[PDB]
């Protein structure tokens, strides 16, 4: 098999700048080499054939070059939403074989985070369960520190945390932290708090409710 | 527009067979290779082979011989793509996509079918709203959110206002544990539209057919 190497499994970029992929056949396929673009949860978009030629509809900002075995991808000014896995494909012989996917994240400049605290649903307590959730929306970059607290006590156990992708528009994240507890514990205590540590801040952003109101 | 239409989410037994399938609409079915493209999570595409709908005529990447077995039915205009021996192993996307005889490409693709491959039962989400405390303070703008937890396998989508927010919406992936996923999803509206307004979360879950509807309630 023709092996399609995209040594950078990342890069990244900012948005209004110039950023090449790069590919490497393992041997020449001449310009029989395609390239799609792979947004979260999408399947993929082909963009560039005969590696140069932009499909139809493609915007002009992307473009291919290279020939034999080199092959290079370029966004010429990056827009958010060009988020996503970028893949080398070559056509020149069966079987068809793609890159392993250049993954193109933007560094754009840091943001807070909006944080929400939800209490457990009426429904959920009803089942015996209770999760308390803290969504810390829209910020950059991806590091951040959730920490949840009950009646002023770090809890640790049963917190799952979940990381979206870069935001298509704005290229922030977000991420969601439930502290699952049962219903019983969840009552034995008053207050919770999701505090989220970031870089933007040294003080921790905190939300909490007071079961009782 | 060119459509390629793949069949929905499976979830079959280890050992078991699926036949998947992308029915093409809105060109000249047999002016064009159907090609099948394999991506589990967090990996490459795998082209797995192709079948000229013309003949019938079948090309194969040797990795998949066997396991994979494309199959077209002009008249329908529809692939198929046949996978036995099933593992967890084959637990992926799967990509019809078309290529023309020339250039060489893959320009439309469907939408993708996920394979499960587990013993596992479906279990469909327990959905609970998110809506703030009452002791949250109403800025400009209010997050809400839907707790999708418990269910399996993975395949869940939920839709805000039948999608007319999704602008403001995040979607947070699935986490597995104990063997169930569970997501969330908010959506931030202005604080001048809700709760005045109805924002109601529709989580289905295709597996267990499941839909359930959460209107947001402070």
């Amino acid at each position: 098999d023709i092996v399609m190497t995209q040594s950078h499994k990342f890069m990244s970029t900012s948005v209004g700048d110039r950023v090449s992929i790069t590919c490497k056949a393992s041997q020449d396929v001449s310009t029989a080499v395609a390239w799609y673009q792979q947004k979260p949860g999408q399947s993929p978009k082909l963009l560039i054939y005969s590696a140069s030629y932009r499909y139809t509809g493609v915007p002009d900002r992307f473009t291919g070059s290279g020939s034999g075995t080199d092959f290079t991808f370029t966004i010429s000014s990056v827009q958010a939403e060009d988020l996503a896995v970028y893949y080398c494909q070559q056509h020149y012989s069966i079987p068809r074989t793609f890159g392993g996917g250049t993954k193109l994240e933007i560094k754009r400049a840091d943001a807070a985070p909006t944080v929400s605290i939800f209490p457990p649903s009426s429904e959920q307590l009803t089942s015996g369960g209770a999760s308390v959730v803290c969504f810390l929306n829209n910020f950059y970059p991806k590091d951040i520190n959730v920490k949840w607290k009950i009646d002023g006590s770090e809890r640790q156990n049963g917190v799952l945390n979940s990381w979206t992708d870069q935001d298509s528009k704005d290229s922030t994240y977000s991420m969601s932290s439930t502290l699952t507890l049962t219903k019983d514990e969840y009552e034995r205590h008053n207050s919770y708090t999701c505090e989220a540590t970031h870089k933007t801040s040294t003080s921790p952003i905190v939300k909490s409710f007071n079961r009782n109101e | 527009e060119v459509q390629l239409q793949q069949s929905g989410p499976e979830l079959v037994k280890p050992g078991a067979s699926v036949k998947i399938s992308c029915k093409a609409s809105g060109y000249t079915f047999t002016d064009y290779y159907m090609n099948w493209v394999k991506q589990s999570h967090g990996k490459s595409l795998e082209w797995i082979g192709n079948i000229n709908p013309n003949n019938g005529g079948t090309s194969y990447n040797q990795k998949f011989k066997g396991k994979a077995t494309l199959t077209v039915d002009k008249s329908s205009t529809t692939a198929y793509m046949e996978l036995r021996s099933l593992t967890s192993e084959d637990s992926a996307v799967y990509y019809c996509t078309r290529s023309p005889v020339r250039p060489y490409y893959f320009d439309y693709w469907g939408q993708g079918t996920t394979l499960t491959v587990s013993s596992a039962k479906t279990t469909p989400p327990s959905v609970y709203p998110l809506a703030p405390g009452c002791g949250d303070t109403t800025g400009s703008s209010v997050t809400l959110g839907c707790l999708v937890k418990g269910y399996f396998p993975e395949s869940v989508t939920v839709t805000w206002n039948s999608g007319s927010l999704s602008s403001s919406v995040h979607t947070f992936p699935a986490l597995l544990q104990s063997g169930l996923y569970t997501m969330s999803s908010s959506v931030t509206v202005p604080s001048s539209t809700w709760p005045s307004q109805t924002v109601t979360c529709s989580v289905a879950h295709p597996a267990s057919s499941t839909t359930v509807d959460k209107k947001l309630e402070p």
